[PDB]
RNA sequence: GCCCCUAAGCGUGUGCUAAGUGGAAAAGGAUGUGCAGUCGCGAAGACAACCAGGAGGUUGGCUUAGAAGCAGCCACCCUU
């Protein structure tokens, strides 16, 4: 399951603004 | 050697204390010596 | 086990999770009690459980009063099942519980056998949860 | 303890010593209660024995020209009033000291002025 | 150094008193004997004796007074005292009997005067659930 | 039985609204509306920490001396608006009152004693209504229970009160229930 | 975004963090530390440390092999 946490965990990135396609 | 997440004071004689960063439980009583881990 | 004698609807949308309680604030039957600080189903085998544990712990005197009921049902298919054909059939029942309910109430004599045996009440739930008295 | 009831405790000292014609200053340490209670038995029937803090009577010592003996307060205090005549409690605390061996004389007061273990020893003798 | 609560006319009991006495260096056919004829003389009451010893073996047994429970409830005329104190009271004694008691245990405790042994015989009606009037 | 007004500084609100109310709350400061039988409503804005004492001190039903721009008034903490969560006092209500005022306060009922071993005491009121002079009011109503037996009732009219003051709710109200204590199994069978 | 790779601040002022936390996570456990606020005691000497005491009734009853302050139960007092 790391692969998925880490996808959406950069999620939080300051340039994403808290959104990413796909989560 | 207890290794536990949690760690209390069984009886009174229990003292909690920290070592390089663990929390440990140490006792005159040889069953009650315990640590986090 | 808390049932419902019967339900005018067996099968029914789940409970929304939004907002936090209005009403159930307050402790208003015994002298302590639980009072909720997450959002969650409570289901009927829970409260079986912390009411036993409450027991256990006060022995003989003492009351117990419960101000949650499971009377909302939720459904599960069969097992192995593919997606589709129709709602499962309801086989747990749950209470809303949303912060700020008070969930379980406590009349005891003396303070700290009340507090361990709450304590030991709300270590049986899936909440946070904290002890509150008549006081303000 | 409250510091009310050492008020309390001052006072009721103080009138316990305005009505006693002496007093017996000793030390006590290394007694069981069954001897403290064979030494009331033996005192209780006219004298008066009691152990009160040092600066608790010290302050009730300001009240009369009792304010020299602080220095007798220095260790351990057992104060012996006489209620019923004026040296019964002096003989009865030599005997219990010469007894039990566990006791110190540390001093006396009699006539307004304050003793030391020989001269207690010859007033008690008088 | 020891203490125990014995029958008046009754001596070498096995549980209570022999393993007790036999393990403190005391000679037991001699202290049954004493025993047995002080409390033939009084003939009253069960007994507590406690033993003082001596480095040479020899025994010294003290014979208290009768004990305020079995005095008590010889003079309260019943044989048990009460499994429920202060909820069940199953006897009533006068004060006659509490003074006689009184006396007895001035004779035995550091009591100053009567009525303070009276109180405390009263106190221990009140351990056994038994009014004291 | 002569209480003190208790002196609490006010300020009249500038601005109303949540976004008023949710900045002077951050700002150590608790909103409240005072009226009356003057028919004239003030918006106030108070001191939360002061508040907060003068409530502990004196309970839910203290009366207030109110420092409006150097204007002394009399109040009554009518209602409090209490936080289910943090437990703050997010707004206060204050009636105006004068003196020699007969009003309608509830009054908290709190008990103490020792009845018999064998029983449970449970409360059924929290507090009782009660009319009363402004300054007059109690601060709190006491029942005692020793050698209570068995199965008794304690209703409001056996309730006892202060002079000047007249209880209104009805005397059937039952505060307080003193039951047999429940046994080891009558645990087992209540919620199952 | 601004130490170097890599354009532009090893920027200024006041605090925090010792975990490379920053640079993944739960119920729960815990004398980590900073700030703020209550209550208790305390020079009329507090807490720790420390020398000496902590007794008599009495082994309070019921319960038992046993009940002696220390299976349990119920009461749970007096004197110095
Ligand atoms: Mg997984
Ligand atoms: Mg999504
Ligand atoms: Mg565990
Ligand atoms: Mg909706
Ligand atoms: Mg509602
Ligand atoms: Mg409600
Ligand atoms: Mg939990
Ligand atoms: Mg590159
Ligand atoms: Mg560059
Ligand atoms: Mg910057
Ligand atoms: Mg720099
Ligand atoms: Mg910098
Ligand atoms: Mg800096
Ligand atoms: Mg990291
Ligand atoms: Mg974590
Ligand atoms: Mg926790
Ligand atoms: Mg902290
Ligand atoms: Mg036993
Ligand atoms: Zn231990």
């Amino acid at each position: 399951a790391k692969r998925g946490r880490k996808k959406r965990d950069r999620k939080h990135s300051k340039a994403n603004h808290g959104k990413r396609p796909n989560a | 050697m207890k290794v536990n997440p949690s760690v209390k004071p069984i009886c009174d004689k229990c003292r909690v204390i920290r070592r390089h960063g663990r929390v440990m439980v140490i006792c005159s009583d040889p069953r009650h010596k315990q640590r986090q881990g | 086990m808390l049932i419902p004698r019967k339900v005018k609807h067996r099968k029914q949308h789940h409970p929304e999770q939004r907002g936090i309680a209005s009403g159930g604030t307050s402790v208003s039957f015994g002298d302590y009690g639980i009072q909720a600080l997450e959002h969650a189903y409570i289901t009927n085998r829970q409260i079986e459980s912390a009411r036993i544990a409450i027991n256990r712990h006060i022995k003989r005197g003492g009351k117990v009063w419960i101000n949650i009921f499971p009377d909302r049902p939720l459904t599960k298919k069969p097992a192995e099942t593919r997606m589709g054909s129709g709602k499962g059939s309801p086989e747990w029942w749950v209470a809303n519980v949303k912060p700020g309910r008070v969930l379980f109430e406590l009349s005891y004599p003396d303070e700290k056998t009340a507090r361990d045996a709450l304590t030991r009440a709300i270590h049986k739930l899936p909440i946070k949860a904290r002890i509150v008295t008549r006081e303000e | 303890m409250a510091k009310a009831d050492k008020a309390t405790a001052v006072a009721d000292i103080a009138e316990q010593f305005k009505a006693s014609t002496a007093t017996v200053v000793t030390e006590y340490r290394g007694l069981t209660v069954a001897n403290l209670a064979e030494l009331r038995r033996a005192l209780g029937d006219s004298a008066t024995y009691t152990v009160a803090k040092n600066t608790l009577v010290k302050r009730a010592a300001s009240e009369a020209g009792i304010e020299g003996l602080d220095e007798l307060f220095a260790g351990p205090t057992a104060i012996a009033f006489v209620k019923g005549e004026a040296v019964d409690a002096a003989k009865a605390i030599k005997k219990f000291a010469k007894d039990n061996k566990a006791l110190v004389i540390k001093g006396g007061y009699m006539d307004g002025k304050a003793l030391s273990v020989a001269d207690v020893e010859k007033i008690a003798d008088l | 150094l020891i203490k125990l609560q014995i029958q008046a006319g009754q001596a070498n009991p096995a549980p209570p008193v022999g393993p007790a006495l036999g393990q403190h260096g005391v000679n037991i056919m001699e202290f049954c004997k004493a025993y047995n004829a002080a409390t033939e003389s009084q003939r009253g009451n069960v007994i507590p004796v406690e033993i003082t010893v001596y480095e040479d073996r020899s025994f010294t047994f003290a014979l208290k007074t009768p004990p305020a429970a079995k005095l008590l409830l010889k003079a309260a005329g019943v044989q048990k005292g009460s499994g429920e104190p202060h909820k069940t009271k199953v006897a009533k004694v006068t004060w006659d009997q509490v003074r006689e008691i009184a006396e007895t245990k001035k004779a035995d405790l550091n009591a100053n005067d009567i009525d303070a042994a009276a109180k405390i015989i009263a106190g221990t009606a009140r351990s056994m659930g038994i009014t004291v009037e | 039985t002569a209480n003190i007004p208790n002196k609490l500084t006010a300020n009249v609100r500038t601005r109303t609204g949540k976004g008023a109310s949710r900045q002077a709350r951050r700002d150590g400061k608790v909103p409240a509306v005072l009226y009356g039988h003057g028919t004239d409503p003030q918006h106030l804005e108070l001191n939360a920490r002061d508040f907060a004492a003068v409530l502990r001190s004196h309970g839910t039903n203290a009366i207030l001396t109110l420092d409006i721009e150097g204007t002394e008034q009399l109040a009554l903490t009518k209602a409090l608006d209490v936080h289910p969560i943090r437990r703050n006092i997010q707004h206060a209500d204050l009636l105006v009152v004068q003196r020699g005022e007969k009003v309608t306060v509830e009054v908290t009922v709190l008990v103490e004693g020792d009845a018999t071993p064998g029983t449970l005491v449970t409360q059924d009121a929290n507090t009782i209504e009660i009319e009363a002079e402004a300054l007059s009011i109690p601060e709190q109503l006491t029942v005692s229970v020793e050698g209570v037996e068995a199965g008794t009732q304690i209703t409001a009219g056996q309730i006892s009160l202060p002079e000047g003051v007249n209880l209104i709710s009805d005397p059937e109200l039952l505060v307080v229930n003193v039951v047999e204590a429940p046994s080891a199994e009558a645990l087992e069978e209540e919620g199952a």
